[PDB]
């Protein structure tokens, strides 16, 4: 399923993506704890490292 | 493939 969203430093939006998408880009290192991101059903974008800490874990590893 | 818009 695609369903993540994140916005780049211009402010653009870019997805959907899949979370396995998502993951490779994690683990590769791209993706910083403040990168804006959420899901398409989320309410609204927050950064990474706040979604870790609400979600309790990476919201894109296996849970 | 880099994600779109990150890396220029």
């Amino acid at each position: 399923a695609r369903k993540w969203f994140y916005k780049d430093p211009q402010g653009e939006i870019q997805g959907p993506f899949t979370t396995q998408e998502m993951a490779e880009w994690f683990q590769a290192g791209y993706f910083s704890m403040s990168l804006l991101v959420k899901r398409g059903c989320d309410e609204g974008f927050q950064p990474l490292g706040e979604v870790i800490k609400m979600w309790g874990r990476v919201p894109f590893a296996p849970g | 493939r880099p994600p779109p818009g990150l890396t220029n």
